[PDB]
RNA sequence: GGAUUUUUGGAGCAUCGACCUGGUAUUGCAGUACCUCCAGGAACGGUGC
């Protein structure tokens, strides 16, 4: 088995390896043998679906700071912290006219997502890890 | 950068033996027309310099060597080892806590990239 | 440039005039001797022409050296600890060098082997009762700036300095 | 110099390294006994280097007690600092960043990758302080033991099997004579296994244990430390009983005892203290020497064939196609081209495109054979 | 200044196709793409000299947003 | 069977080879040929009533060695 | 093997049976353990036959010499080629 | 081949060195002398036709003068001694 | 790599180099043993028996 001797299109042999043409079918089994030959072969969705919605009473309370969000939630029992995220207002379930704004929701998983929307275009910031806390001990979550 | 490292090491040598916060032998040199900028919190290497300082709070220990001497880590190898066993104990915790929170926080990144964004709800 | 095993590592060693191994150090002006341990006793002669050394001093222990050639150099001091490192040393080459005090050469009497000596082109040698302090000095040397001991010379150095 | 503020200062950083470096030592795992040998060793140097700059700057402290009353002080401060940024106000023309003032310490007390080792044990090996027999501590070497006890008893009757079953008592029957010419060799066998002992673990405290073994063979090994029920005490140098505690304690201090014969406390000390090391040795490395009967019992046992399986364990191109030649092209900067095929498909590149381009002369076809600047500035300016 | 480079491009991707891809908001002068000549493949990777800086600059501010083949490409002075 | 290939067929080994005029040079052998000739790599060499020296290269010739010592960890089946 | 020719135009030194030392370069061997040193010098160590008189040691330089098999005893190595 | 194989097993077996061929059948203790006058006693565990043993666990014994000379010995654990230095070969020794 | 040239073993005397003082002629171009002769003192060393 050669993987370098195939067939043109002239009823011929050509050795890919070295490059060399046979005529003949004795001339290509006679090609493998020799210096040229040898030179040439040395050289070469799981928790989505299980995640329940009852979608509880939230309670949330706004505060205009100058220099901030406070929401009340159950006892989880789990370790998922709620998760904020701003969003556009373009995505909906009925898709309502004149939505050019954005919210910001926070969601978890035994309760339901709160979203609060912004007029303004930048304010503040909806990072998780930069102005946001949740205290497990009161249950608390400030979003700043 | 061996004429500022000398000098920020004689600046924690001279602030270490201060009996206030503000009256040091640094507070007062800075109004005497003499210019250092190390002492800014501003800098990149006076949050290190300052941390040098805590070094010279290393040389301001009662057994660090000014009116006593240390037998346990000077004349006991198992006293070294035991205390280099323990660091490596708690070498091996702290990377057990950071494999944890690793843990917490790709749990998290699961969670919120599986939560519903549709759902909105305005009170 | 001081000397270091690579300078003399590098030197090229073979055989000299006298049927002896020699290795050229010619053209260094190494203003200290130091780290001469590398020849392992497989030598006889060493040159040191053309060299800043302003002291003979820093030799390892050497047993196979029997020549010393510091000629053409500005040593001024003399060291003490030259008969315990070679102790078949016999030929010495001091000459064109920077003594003034007749003490120098009381270190270089303590070579007991010491036959030939050469402190020619000094200006130790200018100063009167030279030849016979030499003499007095180490009785042991034969030969002296190219020249043999003399029986008057020994008796003279003998009879001064009493 | 600042001989209490900076140098204590870095001695006391030098310990932190060095501890850093046994806890990094002894927090890694092990794969082989020879690597978990030299990592001991280097942790042992590693120790004893710590102690010596401990002991160095636990003796900083005479001029420190005088030189606290002025360096507390109040009245001083700023004068003195003003007085060494004076001293230190020299030319700053040397142009050399240093940033090995901390981090020497930490790369030399580190080991590389193909080479486990730090930088002070570099010239260490363990093929310098145990045999090929040993197995750096997994074995011992009791083949010249065997020769020598050969050699004192004058007899081929006691093969390696009969010498390792002597060897193996602590306080039985001797095969020879407490005075004979065997303590020779006793004496030398013991410093072998302390030697050996020694060896196996570099990490534990060697003159702690010698001093708590000097302390248990004269406290204790003096006093009649093989009590009975002649045979009620017994006497390892004197070698001979005793009827009660109180004869023991009166012949203990008698002339035949002190210095009137030939195996008493004087002379044959040393012999029964090289005999009280070779007992606890055997007491404490018994495993050792159990492992090491059974290595040579396989090797008995075994035939040659077993014995040797453990023991062994192109111009023509370049000239047909015009390269290898040096080209001078001045526009991009007099670059060297090895081929004129080469430099004309490197002509209309990109590289010969940007040097042309901060001159001001586009990339077009009649600047394809251009070389020189002038050239190209003149056929720029005459299109 | 005139030269963008433009990666993030799955091997499918050809030099006609990339050319035609930069046109829309630019003419190209020239478009180099590295491939290694052992495999015949791509690396990813190209760079597209315009005939100015201005319209060079504007086509990589404005190739943001493009996405080939599920892949978002990237595009960076150079 | 002659004895020359048993010592040939020896490698790394901490030898001793004492020659006719009260020499014995004690080393690792790294290499023997057919006619005896020992080469081995820092040994340590004592003359009759002399100081034993350390060399970092030996070469022995066979008609000069006079004995040979194996240590007891070297079996003489398998080498015969 | 060819462990022989490994340190060849090296500064050996050869132990006779005499007991002197030849030291020189030893540029080419062969089979019946001849050596051809060039700039070789002997060593002979000289007897004291007293009490008090030290152990010397009278070394001559010759040039190339060639050394038979018979009289060679042991080879080392002493010096790298210069 | 095999025949001069077997020449030299029946040169061995009924020749000068079968008293050698008794040091490898019944594994017996044999003495030889050098020419340092060190006596050898111990079996031969291989011989060849150049009188080259392999003694094993032998005892080498010789007179040093330090007056009286004293008889020192030592034991090797294996030896090989040439046929060169091979004065006489004892079968049956003594003690 | 088992027997005459290499690798399976012959294991107080003589001679030479010097050291130290006196008289004597050659002033000369070459790759080398050596290198003019006589007298006195030695408490210097190497090899063989």
């Amino acid at each position: 088995k050669d993987p370098y001797f195939m067939k043109n299109h002239l009823g011929s042999y050509e050795c890919k390896l070295c490059l060399t043409l046979h005529n003949n079918e004795g001339s290509y089994l006679a090609h493998t043998q020799g210096k040229k030959h040898q030179t040439n072969l040395a050289r070469r969705v799981e928790v989505k679906k299980f995640v329940k919605i009852g979608r509880p009473g939230y309670k949330v309370t706004k505060q205009r700071d100058s220099e901030l969000f406070q929401i009340d939630y159950p006892e989880i029992a789990e370790g998922i912290m709620p998760r904020h995220r701003f969003m556009s207002a373009y995505e909906q379930r009925i898709e309502p006219p004149d939505r050019r704004w954005q919210y910001l929701l926070m969601a978890a998983e035994p309760y339901e997502t709160i979203a609060f929307k912004v007029p303004s275009r930048e304010i503040d910031k909806a990072e998780g890890k930069f102005w946001t806390h949740w205290n497990r001990e009161t249950k608390q979550f400030f979003l700043q | 950068s061996a004429f500022d490292l000398d000098v920020v090491k004689l600046t924690a040598q001279f602030v270490a033996r201060n009996g206030r916060q503000f009256l040091t032998q640094l507070m007062q040199k800075e109004q005497r027309n003499y210019q250092f900028d190390f002492l800014r919190p501003q800098h990149s290497l006076f949050n290190y310099f300052t941390k040098l300082v805590e070094q010279y709070t290393k040389i301001l220990i009662p057994p660090k060597g000014l009116f006593s001497k240390l037998k346990k880590e000077a004349e006991n190898p198992r006293e070294v080892l035991d205390q280099v066993c323990y660091r490596v104990e708690w070498a091996k915790f702290q990377e057990r806590e950071r494999k944890k929170e690793e843990e917490e926080k790709e749990k998290e990144r699961v969670a919120y990239a599986q939560i519903d964004w549709h759902d909105f709800v305005v009170v | 440039v001081k000397l270091t095993a690579e300078l003399i590592e590098q030197a090229a060693q073979y055989t000299n005039a006298v049927r002896d191994r020699e290795l050229d150090l010619r053209g260094y002006k190494i203003p200290v001797i130091e780290n001469l341990g590398a020849t392992l006793d497989q030598f006889d002669a060493i040159d040191f022409s053309d060299n800043e050394i302003r002291k003979l001093d820093g030799f390892p222990l050497l047993r196979r050296l029997k020549t010393l050639l510091v000629n053409n150099n500005r040593i001024c001091r003399i060291g003490e600890g030259l008969d315990q490192a070679l102790p078949c040393l016999t030929e010495l080459i001091l000459t064109n060098n920077s003594l003034v005090e007749l003490g120098d050469l009381d270190p270089l009497a303590s070579l007991k082997s010491l036959t030939y000596l050469s402190i020619l082109r000094n200006p130790v040698t200018n100063k009167k009762h030279y030849r016979l302090y030499v003499i007095y000095k180490v009785p042991q040397v034969r030969v002296l700036d190219f020249q043999k001991v003399k029986l008057k010379e020994r008796q003279e150095a003998e009879k001064m300095f009493k | 110099m600042e001989t209490i503020l900076e140098q204590q200062r870095r001695y006391h950083e030098e310990k932190e390294r060095l501890m850093d470096v046994m806890a990094k030592e002894m927090l890694t795992k092990k794969s082989t006994l020879r690597d978990q040998i030299n990592s001991d060793h280097r942790t042992r140097a590693m120790q004893d280097r710590y102690m010596e700059v401990s002991g160095n700057l636990r003796d900083l402290y005479d001029d420190k007690d005088g030189l606290r009353k002025e360096e507390l002080n109040a009245i001083s401060g700023p004068n003195e600092f003003a007085e060494f940024y004076n001293r230190l106000k020299q030319i700053k023309e040397f142009h050399r960043k240093h940033p090995n003032e901390i981090c020497v310490p930490m790369s030399v007390e580190f080991e590389e990758l193909l080479k486990a080792r730090e930088n002070p044990s570099e010239e260490a090996q363990n093929l310098v302080e145990f045999t090929d027999e040993e197995g750096y501590g997994r074995y011992l070497d009791l083949h010249d033991c065997y020769l020598k006890y050969i050699n004192l008893k004058a007899s081929e009757k006691l093969d390696y099997i009969t010498y390792l079953s002597i060897f193996d008592q602590l306080f039985d029957i001797p095969k020879e004579r407490k005075n004979a010419e065997y303590k020779r060799y006793l004496e030398m066998l013991l410093e072998y296994l302390q030697d050996y002992t020694d060896r196996v673990k570099p990490l534990q405290d060697q003159n702690e244990l010698f001093g708590k073994i000097q302390a248990e063979f004269e406290k204790k090994w003096e006093n009649g430390t093989f009590p009975g029920w002649e045979e009620r005490a017994q006497r390892l140098f004197s070698t001979k009983g005793k009827s009660l505690e109180s004869l023991d304690t009166s012949l203990f201090a008698k002339n035949p005892k002190s210095k009137g014969t030939k195996r008493d406390t004087e002379r044959n000390k040393d012999i029964a203290f090289l005999e009280a090391q070779i007992y606890e040795y055997v007491e404490i490395l018994g495993e050792q020497r159990h492992l090491t009967h059974e290595n040579v019992q396989r090797k008995q046992a075994r035939t040659g064939e077993e014995r040797e399986e453990e023991e062994e364990e192109p111009y023509w191109l370049y000239k047909l196609h015009g390269l290898n030649i040096n080209y001078n092209c001045e526009i991009c900067g007099n670059y060297t081209y090895r081929g004129p095929k080469a430099f004309q498909r490197h002509f209309a590149e990109w590289r010969h495109a940007h040097g042309m381009r901060c001159l001001g002369i586009p990339n077009t076809a009649h600047f394809a054979n251009v070389t020189q600047i002038e050239d190209a500035v003149s056929l720029w300016a005459k299109l | 200044d005139a030269t963008v480079y433009v990666g993030g491009l799955d091997e499918k991707v050809s030099e006609p196709l990339l050319w035609e891809l930069f046109l829309q908001a630019g003419p190209v002068v020239n478009t180099h793409m590295p491939k290694d000549r052992v495999t015949g493949q791509h690396q990813g990777y190209g760079f597209v000299e315009f005939l100015s800086e201005e319209d060079a600059d504007y086509a990589i501010k404005i190739m943001n947003m493009i996405k080939l083949y599920g892949k978002p490409i990237r595009v960076n002075k150079a | 069977m002659k004895l020359v290939r048993f010592l040939m067929k020896l490698s790394h080994e901490t030898v001793t080879i004492e020659l006719k005029n009260g020499t014995q040079v004690h080393g690792t052998i790294t290499g023997v040929d057919v006619s005896m000739n020992t080469h081995l790599k820092a040994v340590k060499m004592t003359l009759k009533n002399r100081e034993p020296v350390q060399l970092e290269t030996l070469s022995i010739r066979g008609n000069n060695i006079r004995y040979f010592i194996l240590p007891d960890s070297l079996p003489l089946d398998t080498l015969l | 093997s060819s462990k022989m020719l490994q340190h060849i135009d090296y500064r050996m030194r050869c132990i006779l049976q005499d007991g002197r030392i030849f030291i020189g370069t030893f540029k080419a061997f062969d089979k019946h353990m001849n050596l051809i040193l060039c700039d070789c010098d002997e060593f002979r160590k000289i007897k004291p036959k007293n009490s008090k008189q030290a152990e010397r040691e009278e070394k001559r330089v010759l040039g190339l010499v060639l050394l038979r098999g018979e009289n060679l005893v042991s080879m080392t190595v002493e010096g790298p080629p210069p | 081949p095999e025949e001069l194989q077997k020449r030299e097993e029946e040169e061995f077996n009924t020749g000068p060195l079968s008293v050698l061929t008794q040091s490898v059948k019944n594994n017996t203790q044999v003495l030889i002398n050098c020419r340092n006058n060190k006596k050898l006693l111990g079996r031969v565990k291989a011989f060849d036709r150049h009188c080259n043993m392999v003694l094993e666990n032998v005892k080498e014994m010789w007179t040093e003068v330090p007056s009286k000379p004293v008889n020192k010995d030592r034991y090797i654990s294996k030896m090989f001694l040439r046929g060169d230095s091979v004065i006489v070969v004892l079968r049956n020794p003594l003690i």
